[PDB]
């Protein structure tokens, strides 16, 4: 009903507390979702059905049926949550005589409740009310047993005393025992008394709240008994809970002023986010025989870089991986796919590892640098939040089933190398610190993105004598994607409309197929359990890599080795997996051959570089349309009429134009002979490309 | 839980209060009304009915009362107690008691054995010495003394008799325990 006085000791009352109690009964048998839809017997029907002993009651509801409990509810939510529960177990056990053996005791969660206070704003007046908050949680206890229904040992007569409620704010401390009469010690009957899930978590203001300059503010939470392990330390959550004061924290010991200490006691948790197992193979299914999923798939990663298609390539085929294989037990070949990024500032290079930490699930991300959560080198130590003695494994095997993504890779310590020189290698750690000598296991995948020598990459030099990494640690990489940086005026106005325009979408105050979106992306990036397998054709891999051996000692280079062949194995089978094909066909090989040798090439300097791409353009340009082959020439053409221009002139004429000749010539070499698809090309007009044919010149308007 | 009924007591209080407002004397009138008038007054607390009237009206309820006099008693005294509240303005806190008188048949001394333990007879003896009239503690409020909580109407069986246990669940007191005499009821007592 109403009040005569204070509202606590109101619903305390006897009178008012059974009318609250029959008009909550009366609320969960009577509420209809607008639509006849009969809300609450039908969740305590699935609640019960899966066993959850917890109601969410959304306020918005209780209000609108019945406002005075509604009323009620924040001013005294100890009394008016405790005849809540009480109802409910009523209601339950109605619906369902046989749900008293599974809970006996409903929890009732009010959801949706308008009183949303930050954590800076509670003061003395919200004390022993219903508040809101929101944050973000920053530690987590381990679910601890807290007593419930304690029974205690006389430990003098060995009589078990009977079942006490455990209150959260003052220890139980038993009396006299009923039998011997006894003051004397006690102790729990740890097998007689009956325990709660209790988890406490510190939960702050989120940094994005906090704005004038100045600090967040944090307060403790209790979790009891269905919400513990709701929360995790990272999770921005919205909690409703008693803004509570009078435990045993009243600073009496003379320390200072008499302040209280305050905690909140959760009683609902609202996590801000989605919520990772696939109930709908079919999709996939029907995505992998599009007969262009590969294709879709490179384009669908990092979607917010432009460009940069050979690296797109590399990571999604260490993102689907190979397949380990270990002949005997005594043979270990991983499948795990390595990339390294090496390229000169300001190409993407950090971009790509951060999209492949929001794709990749188990991805961790790390840096050569000190400036990382978690680091590459496992130690163990007291841990600074827990102070809890912990083997704090290294970021190499956090990653075990999953990828570790190594920022500036190049600037790590000598003990950060060897430690990814041992996980890179062995795919383990060893451990032996502090009586500890264990051996555990990293079978990651490792991206790593580091930077030349010198901050610009030289291709006068070879690979490895631009980027400041021992041999070893480079021979663990199965692709290394040289990320040159050039001036080209197309591909400058091309990323330059990409990057403002993602300014002017992103202000505050709002290449031939389609990106498969990532959400899908990641479900079928979760179709790498199909296990998969080979049986084709060895006699062109192993003439090809003859011939590769001859090239490669014929120059200079950077040999050719078994390494590159069982590299281009696994590249094999995670283009097979890609398309899901549960076998390698020939292109699957083709593609990897491709990967390989663009990666090989490359790395060689300019000259043995060249030399073997002439030589094995038959290779470097499988799944190539012709007209991107042309569009490379007709560029490179341009681009050394346009050095020509820069340095007689010193400017460079606008409009620049090349004779039909050199091109024709050019295509020759490659043997297209058909132009007329190139200039009639949507790729030749996207590049700001035409040509006269009157005047018998191609020309390029900037 | 509920407080379980003694269904046989609760029965004869009602048939004794039904024989109290209902049974009438010679003349036509209802006499035992005309007798708690007399218990209005103050130092006025016992309705003295005959046991013939009350074979003649139920005879069922006076064979119930004879065989189980003790465990019935206070019923009777609470049914009287209803029976003049509504008819006067008696003091709220008055206790009213019943005596029976005229039982057709008398015991002999030598025969009150263990079998009429509690139930209602009628005995003839010599008065040799009889005692001072003293108050009698009927039932006791105590305050435990560890934990301050009244336990109130504790019934005393003819000795002084503390609660068993503290009405505090975590207080398993059940030694010290203090008598509070002025919330506590008392009966004139005097043994010859
Ligand atoms: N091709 C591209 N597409 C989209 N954005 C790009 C591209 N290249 C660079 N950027 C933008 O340039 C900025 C610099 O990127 P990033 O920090 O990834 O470079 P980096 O290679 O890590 O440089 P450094 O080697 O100095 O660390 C980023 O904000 C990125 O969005
Ligand atoms: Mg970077
Ligand atoms: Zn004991
Ligand atoms: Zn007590």
């Amino acid at each position: 009903d109403l009040k005569g006085h204070s509202v606590r000791e109101w619903v305390s009352m006897a009178g008012p507390r059974l009318e609250i109690h029959h008009r909550f009964k009366n609320f969960l048998r009577t509420h209809v979702d607008s639509h006849g839809h009969n809300v609450f017997k039908e969740r305590i029907s699935d609640m019960c059905k899966e066993n959850r002993e917890s109601l969410v009651v959304n306020y918005e509801d209780l209000a609108a049926r019945e406002h005075v409990l509604a009323y009620f509810l924040p001013e005294a939510p100890a009394e008016l949550l405790q005849i809540f529960d009480e109802a409910a177990l009523e209601v339950v056990l109605a619906m369902y005589p046989k749900y008293d053996r599974i809970t006996n005791h409903i929890h009732v969660r009010i959801s949706h409740l308008p009183l949303v206070e930050e954590l800076r704003s509670l003061r003395q007046l919200h004390l022993n009310q219903l508040i809101r908050t929101s944050g973000v949680v920053t530690s987590c206890t381990g679910v601890l047993p807290q007593l419930s229904m304690v029974k205690y040992n006389c430990n003098k007569c060995n009589f078990v005393l009977g079942p006490f409620c455990q209150s959260q704010n003052q220890e139980v401390k038993p009396g006299s025992c009923p039998e011997c009469q006894s003051a004397g010690p006690f102790e729990v009957n740890m097998e007689e008394t009956i325990y709660q899930n209790y988890q406490r978590i510190r939960i702050q203001e989120s940094p994005g709240k906090v704005a004038a300059g100045r600090l967040p503010r944090s307060k403790d939470a209790i979790l009891l008994a269905d919400l513990v392990d709701s929360c995790k330390p990272g999770d921005e959550i919205e909690l409703t809970g008693i803004y509570h004061n009078n435990y045993d924290g009243s600073l009496n010991t003379a320390n200072g002023f008499p302040v209280f200490a305050t905690v909140i006691l959760a009683n609902h948790v609202a996590k801000k986010d989605n919520k990772l197992t696939d109930e709908d193979v079919k999709m996939i299914t029907s995505l992998s025989k599009d007969q262009q999923i590969g294709e879709k798939i490179f384009a669908s990663i990092a979607p917010s870089i432009y460009g940069h298609e050979d690296i797109k390539r590399g990571l999604a085929l260490a993102l689907f991986g190979g397949e380990p294989k270990n002949p005997g037990g005594k043979h270990k070949v991983r499948g795990d796919i390595n990339v390294l990024l090496c390229g000169d500032p300001g190409t993407a290079k950090s971009q790509f590892l951060k999209y492949i930490e929001k794709v990749s699930s188990r991805a961790i991300f790390t840096t050569g640098q000190g400036a990382s959560a978690v680091g590459l080198t496992a130690y163990v130590q007291r841990h600074p939040v827990s102070r809890e003695w912990t083997l704090e494994a290294g970021a190499l095997v956090l990653a075990d089933r999953g990828v570790c993504l190594i920022d500036e890779f190049d600037k790590m310590n000598d003990q950060d190398r060897t430690s990814i020189h041992e996980a890179m290698e062995q795919q383990s750690i060893s451990i032996s610190k502090a009586g500890i000598v264990t051996s555990l296991q990293a079978r990651c995948t490792v991206i790593a993105a580091a930077n030349p020598i010198g901050g610009r990459y030289d291709p006068s030099l070879t690979f490895s004598e631009n980027v400041d990494l021992t041999e070893p640690i480079i021979s663990r990489f199965d692709i290394l994607c040289v990320v040159r940086d050039t001036v080209d005026p197309v591909q400058d106005e091309m990323l330059a409309r990409f990057v403002v325009g993602s300014h002017v979408r992103h202000h505050p105050s709002n290449e031939p197929l389609p990106q498969e979106v990532l959400k899908k992306y990641i479900i079928y990036a979760k179709e790498r359990v199909h296990p998969k397998l080979n049986q084709m054709d060895q006699d062109k891999v192993a003439k090809m890599y003859s011939d590769l051996r001859k090239e490669s000692m014929a120059t200079g280079s950077i040999p050719i080795t078994v390494r590159h062949i069982e590299s281009m194995i696994r590249m094999a089978e995670a283009h097979a997996r890609i398309h899901l094909r549960d076998y390698v066909i020939e292109d699957d090989v083709n593609m990897a051959i491709r990967v390989m040798l663009e990666s090989f090439i490359d790395t060689q300097k300019f000259s043995v570089m060249r030399s073997m791409r002439k030589t094995f353009a038959r290779y470097l340009s499988f799944r190539r349309d012709n007209n991107e082959l042309l569009l490379f020439i007709l560029k490179q053409l341009v681009a050394e009429q346009v050095t020509y221009q820069r340095n007689r002139f010193g400017a460079q004429q606008d409009t620049i134009e090349v004779p039909e000749k050199d091109l024709v010539d050019k295509a020759r070499q490659i043997n297209i002979h058909n132009l007329s698809a190139f200039y009639d090309s949507e790729l030749f007009r996207m590049n700001k490309f035409s040509h006269d044919l009157k005047r018998k010149m191609i020309l390029q308007q900037f | 839980h509920l407080e379980v009924r003694d269904e046989v007591a609760e029965k004869c209080q009602k048939l004794f209060l039904d024989f109290l407002e209902e049974f009438q004397s010679s003349d036509g009138e209802i006499k035992y009304l005309q007798l708690a008038e007399e218990l209005i007054r103050p130092e006025r607390n016992t309705l003295v009915v005959s046991f013939v009237d009350l074979e003649q009206f139920n005879q069922q309820l006076s064979t119930t009362i004879q065989e189980e006099f003790y465990r019935v008693y206070p019923y009777l005294c609470r049914a009287l107690k209803t029976f003049v509240k509504d008819r006067k303005e008696i003091p709220l806190a008055k206790d009213f008691y019943v005596a029976f008188q005229d039982l057709p048949t008398r015991h002999k001394i030598r025969e009150l054995t263990s079998s009429r333990i509690g139930l209602l007879t009628r005995i003839s003896g010599q008065v040799v010495r009889t005692h001072p009239v003293h108050p009698e503690l009927v039932s006791g409020t105590f305050l435990c003394l560890d934990c301050q909580t009244v336990i109130r109407d504790v019934e005393q069986q003819f000795k002084y008799t503390q609660p068993n246990i503290c009405r505090n669940p975590v207080c398993a007191n059940r030694r010290r325990f203090l008598l509070d005499t002025n919330k506590s009821r008392f009966v004139d007592f005097q043994k010859v």
